[PDB]
């Protein structure tokens, strides 16, 4: 059993309970996974994609760019001395992926909480897993501040922009846990 | 040849009208985008009785469609038959040493 | 536990002595019988395992030259410690022993700048202790 | 408009509808210049047009064919012509047949059965005989040369209804050396179908995962426990299926029904204990456990 997979697992059990009752309380904005362009905030910023890989699928190294982002933050989920370098890199990605969704997902929520009905908000329990899983990850965890708008913004956008973060996230949630599966086997 | 229009004239040497009994009720549809049908009933029966349905294009080059025995046909859009521009089209049968004619027909043939 | 993989000593051993003798005993028991394992007597070197040493560093001699110095680090008690020179595309020979130097100074490396693996191991006592497993290689 | 499909082939766009004027065609031979080029259609020596161009709208299919270009006696080039309909402004989509399964208008299915890159696609066209079909595929349409697509092959005869329908399937392998964890593009796939003077393209886009088919569990034993009731099952993991088993993992559905109606059970372990009527077989089949994918084949042995 692997604690960090332990997380992972419920990570991704969270997306899909949350992607659910999204879809159920926007019946008219269009979240069918037909309907929803594959869009992924993290293309460029981190190395996830390539780094994350079983060490048998990675031999050349080529495409590894330049050590790109090579922070290779020490964490609890590993240890400093117990795996190799694909794997470090591949830890440190997978905190900067948890970091850059989970700012976005607040500035969603505190936008979604101003609604004069509640139609939908994001889940508490599935942004509390992405946080434990983060401070796992790496030590020097940076807990997101509180934000609030002093204005109203238009709700559609924020609807249709949390049902296309959702869905990539979902995906994201998988490879994640590939990962873990493959660490504690 | 096969399956197609032969622009070619007909085999038999005289198209002459040869006894009351006639094809009749020559009648064309379009069963699909690119499947159409033409349906000819002949009055009086023979067993060695052979059905041909010969056209002919808005330029005049009148071709034959070779059956066997059948009221019906199925043609598709390159068959020769031109199904945009008007063409008319007539049905022939050799009974008995006799060659008689369905009244001739002009139908559009996209509808 | 009915099935045991193996019993730990919370406690960690001080030798008094680098040589002592230590004796260790199992005994199994159930309702039927009773069986004892032969006492068998290990001194303090032989029971005492060195890590792999933790750290791994290189440098050209901090010149373009061939001849390349390697600074590792690892516990502090070791007399003797060994390193991989083989080449990476084919292994060779390892050195049987290096000095006693946490940096290696002077080591006859190949001219090309071609990714060389690097493996290292440290001898607590040369007389009766266990060699430390090879470290972490290191990519050229 | 006019454009060319391949060198020496020009696919010419139409609309189709009665008495309607058709395109002004030009046709131009890229050979030395001789005085006194003749053009014939048809393979009878009727002779069409003098000079090295020859003008012909296409208003119907018979105006479509191969047009010859030959001077002196002998062909100096060809120029055989193909025609693409557009009916009320919409592609003509005749050669293959709507199977309709995932939505309407869907005439390409394509499926993978491991996470390497290869898949293929069927398609079913009930056109028994001069039939071609050009297949080329990319990821996205950043890479060039991204995907390798093989030839179309007949598969299978079927007779659905009387009309006989063919199945034809392409073979296609990412060519991509470099591994990915996850998709960001879509991999698309182009058929361009060829029928006589007639031409038609297909394009559909997917992900390899959504495609995937799993094929059936390998290895399934029972053996029954001992003086107990219910029977230990033990299965094994494909070895089609992509390397290593712990970063792609499957799940397990177990029915027991055979010949009570529904004795499934999801198992994620290789080995489930089922209680075995003797009058009936116990079957497994496999999915893709992370995201959602087609059943695999069941695996049936007999108890
Ligand atoms: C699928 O079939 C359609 C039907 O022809 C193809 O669209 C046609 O594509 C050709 C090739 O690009 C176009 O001809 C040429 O286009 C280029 C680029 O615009 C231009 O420089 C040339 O002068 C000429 O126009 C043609 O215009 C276009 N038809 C229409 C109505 O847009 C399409 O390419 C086919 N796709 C595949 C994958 O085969
Ligand atoms: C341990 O035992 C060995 C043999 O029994 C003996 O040679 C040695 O001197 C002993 N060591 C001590 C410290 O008594």
């Amino acid at each position: 059993m692997f604690p960090c997979l332990h997380h992972s697992q419920n990570l991704l059990r969270a997306v899909s309970n949350m992607l659910q009752k999204a879809r159920q309380t926007l019946e008219f904005y269009p979240c069918t996974s037909e309907e929803i362009d594959h869009e992924d905030i993290t293309k460029d910023k981190t190395s996830t994609v390539e780094a994350c890989l079983p060490l048998e699928l990675t031999k050349n190294e080529s495409c590894l760019n330049s050590r790109e982002t090579s922070f290779i933050t020490n964490g609890s989920c590993l240890a400093s001395r117990k795996t190799s370098f694909m794997m470090a890199l591949c830890l440190s990605s997978i905190y900067e992926d948890l970091k850059m969704y989970q700012v976005e997902f607040k500035t969603m929520n505190a936008k979604l909480l101003m609604d004069p009905k509640r139609q939908i908000f994001l889940d508490q329990n599935m942004l509390a897993v992405i946080d434990e899983l983060m401070q796992a990850l790496n030590f020097n965890s940076e807990t997101v501040p509180q934000k609030s708008s002093l204005e109203e913004p238009d709700f559609y956008k924020t609807k249709i922009k949390l049902c296309i973060l959702l869905h990539a996230f979902r995906i994201r949630a998988v490879t994640i846990d590939r990962v873990m599966s493959y660490l504690n086997a | 040849r096969t399956s197609e229009c032969c622009f070619q004239d007909p085999p038999y040497p005289d198209a002459d009208s040869g006894s009351a009994s006639g094809p009749r009720d020559l009648r064309c549809y379009r069963i699909s985008s690119d499947r159409y049908e033409c349906s000819w009933q002949y009055e009086g029966p023979t067993a060695g009785v052979s059905h041909f349905l010969r056209c002919c294009l808005s330029s005049g080059r009148c071709c034959y469609f070779a059956a066997g025995s059948a009221t019906r046909l199925q043609f598709s859009d390159q068959a020769g038959v031109s199904v945009l521009y008007t063409v008319t089209l007539w049905v022939e049968s050799w009974a008995r040493n006799q060659t008689e004619k369905s009244p001739e027909v002009t139908l559009q043939l996209y509808n | 536990d009915i099935y045991c993989d193996y019993l730990d000593f919370g406690i960690n051993l001080t030798p008094e002595s680098p040589e002592s003798n230590f004796t260790a005993k199992v005994t199994a028991v159930n309702s039927l019988g009773s069986s004892s394992s032969l006492p068998s007597t290990f001194t303090f070197l032989d029971i005492v395992r060195p890590l792999p040493p933790w750290d791994i560093r290189i440098k050209f001699q901090k010149a373009s030259v061939s001849r390349c110095t390697l600074y590792w680090r690892d516990e502090g008690l070791v007399l003797l410690n060994r390193l991989r020179y083989r080449p990476s595309n084919s292994r060779l020979w390892n050195m049987v022993n290096v000095t006693k130097a946490k940096g290696r100074h002077d080591l006859l490396d190949l001219k090309p700048f071609t990714e060389y693996e690097f493996q290292i191991s440290s001898k607590l006592h040369l007389y009766k202790g266990s060699w430390s497993d090879w470290s972490e290689s290191l990519r050229a | 408009a006019i454009w060319e499909l391949k060198k020496d082939v020009y696919v010419v766009e139409l609309d189709w509808y009665p008495d309607a004027p058709g395109e002004m065609v030009v046709l131009t031979c890229d050979t030395p210049e001789e005085d006194g080029i003749t053009w014939t259609l048809d393979q009878s020596s009727e002779v069409l047009g003098s000079g090295k161009t020859l003008t012909i709208q296409v208003k119907e299919f018979g105006d479509a064919g191969q047009y010859t270009c030959h001077k002196g006696g002998e062909v100096l080039s060809h120029s055989l012509l193909l025609l693409h309909k557009k009916e009320d402004g919409i592609w003509s989509t005749d050669i293959l047949k709507d199977q309709k399964e995932p939505k309407n208008k869907t005439f390409l299915r394509c499926e993978a059965k491991n996470y390497s890159g290869r898949f293929t696609c069927w398609w079913l066209t009930t056109i028994s005989t001069d039939l071609t079909f050009s297949v080329k595929s990319s990821r996205g349409s950043s890479d060039p040369q991204g995907v390798t697509c093989g030839a179309a092959t007949l598969s299978a005869e079927r007779v659905r209804g009387d009309n006989k329908e063919y199945e034809y399937s392409v073979e296609c392998q990412e060519d991509s050396a470099c591994p990915a964890a996850e998709e960001s593009l879509p991999i698309e796939v182009m058929v361009d179908a060829v029928h006589k003077l007639k031409y038609e393209n297909y394009t559909s886009s997917f992900f390899i995962r959504d495609i995937i088919k799993p094929d059936p569990p390998k290895n399934l034993q029972l053996k029954p426990l001992k003086n107990s009731r219910q029977v230990e099952v033990s299965w094994e993991y494909p070895d089609t299926w992509s390397t290593p088993h712990s970063y792609f993992s499957l799940t397990f559905c177990v029915q027991v029904q055979g010949k009570e109606k529904k004795d499934r059970v999801f198992t994620d372990k290789t080995s489930a204990t089922v209680i075995c009527r003797k009058n009936a077989s116990i079957s497994v089949r496999a999915q893709d456990r992370y995201y959602s994918s087609s059943w695999s084949e069941w695996a049936s042995v007999p108890c």
